[PDB]
């Protein structure tokens, strides 16, 4: 076979150990998930906007008493107007308070006032993968593989808890002080025991079944991993057009072309992730995540060493000191206006 | 040709 006796036994024992780990991780998650206002706004000084989206913004803040820096996500309660927008914001807070994994950002406080919802998270000063990737062009295959391995382990963790992530992209991946990834932005994450139906995500990363208004499962995250690996290794994603409708037509076609510099092992992995047929997509078969972890492209990957953070990272961001923002782009700064009157009090009671 | 800047998620589209 491909493995000799010793290798095959080591790999099986490894796989049993993964099961043991995930069983303990589920027990820990459920305790927190069943038992989910730990600060207030005037406890922080607002420093700089780190990113901006449709419903709000993430700001660097400094805690007045301790001087610790944090990233604060502010959502305008009124702007969270659409139905799926509301439920999504409750998913995000509940999931982030309950998970624990080395590549998932840590939530420290959450609170709300008359106008906004707030989630205060660890500040990760190395910046988004997005801007490093756009600046350099593309990552070499070993560099892309180091980041990909962390996403595979993170999805194996999330999916074992029946959580789907639903927004993988370089914009949502921060690089920490050791060069490892922190996944942020759980705004679309959801606990799903089987299928779900919301049309959501980012166009370039959507699996065909989402676009086609089919009920879908955690396999959409494995499709997205294929898009992410392609984009890291090529510098642009596989389904690339100026307008969302044209992107969707490319995704559903089931045609992908690869740069001539992609190795054959990488193309084979990507063909199996970017697979429109769900009965054939890696991560969705009898062997589950092991079809990915055991693929030839990952043959050099020490999965446990990645988890344990023992592997030397390809890139360490320059760090100028606590609260440095040099690795982030600039954004327009807007007032944090808090109304005299409570808005949407009933719709956010559980937050 | 395709989108090179940051990409916004879609909530119900
Ligand atoms: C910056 C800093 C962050 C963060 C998210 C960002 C931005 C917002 C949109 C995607 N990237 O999440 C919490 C840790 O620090």
């Amino acid at each position: 076979g491909h493995m000799g006796n010793a290798a095959a036994a080591k790999k099986g024992s490894e796989q049993e150990s993964v099961k043991e780990f995930l069983a303990k991780a589920k027990e820990e998650f459920l305790k927190k998930w069943e038992s989910p206002n730990t600060a207030q706004l005037d406890h922080f000084d607002r420093i700089k906007t780190l990113g901006t989206g449709s419903f709000g913004r993430v700001m660097l803040v400094k805690h007045k008493e301790t001087g610790n820096h944090y990233a604060m996500k502010i959502l305008d309660k009124q702007k969270v107007v659409k139905l799926k927008q509301i439920e999504h914001t409750l998913n995000e807070k509940r999931i982030l308070q309950a998970v624990n994994f080395p590549f998932l950002v840590k939530l420290e406080f959450s609170f709300k006032d008359n106008s906004n919802l707030y989630m205060v998270m660890e500040y990760v000063p190395g910046g988004e993968m997005f801007s490093h990737l756009r600046r350099i062009g593309r990552f070499s295959e070993p560099h892309a593989r180091f980041y990909a391995a962390q996403i595979v382990l993170t999805f194996e963790y999330l999916h074992s808890l029946d959580l789907i992530y639903r927004d993988l992209k370089p914009e949502n991946l921060l690089i920490d002080q050791q060069g490892y990834i922190q996944v942020t932005d759980f705004g679309f994450a959801k606990r799903v025991k089987g299928r779900t139906w919301t049309l959501c995500g980012t166009p370039e990363y959507l699996a065909p079944e989402i676009i086609l208004s089919k009920g879908y499962n955690k396999a959409v995250d494995w499709w997205a991993l294929g898009v992410l690996i392609y984009e890291m290794a090529a510098g642009y994603p596989p389904f690339f057009a100026d307008q969302p409708i044209q992107i969707y037509e490319k995704i559903v076609s089931g045609k992908v072309r690869f740069p001539s510099h992609f190795s054959s092992d990488l193309k084979d992995l990507l063909r199996n992730l970017l697979q429109v047929d769900l009965t054939k997509r890696f991560g969705n078969l009898k062997n589950g995540v092991n079809d990915i972890k055991n693929h030839k492209w990952f043959a050099t990957t020490d999965w446990i060493a990645i988890y344990q953070r023992k592997v030397e990272a390809p890139f360490i961001p320059k760090f100028k000191g606590p609260g440095d923002t040099s690795n982030f782009d600039d954004y327009e700064e807007e007032e944090i206006r808090v109304s005299i009157n409570e808005k949407c009090g009933k719709e956010f009671t559980e937050f | 040709a395709g989108r090179t800047g940051r990409r916004q998620a879609i909530h119900d589209i």
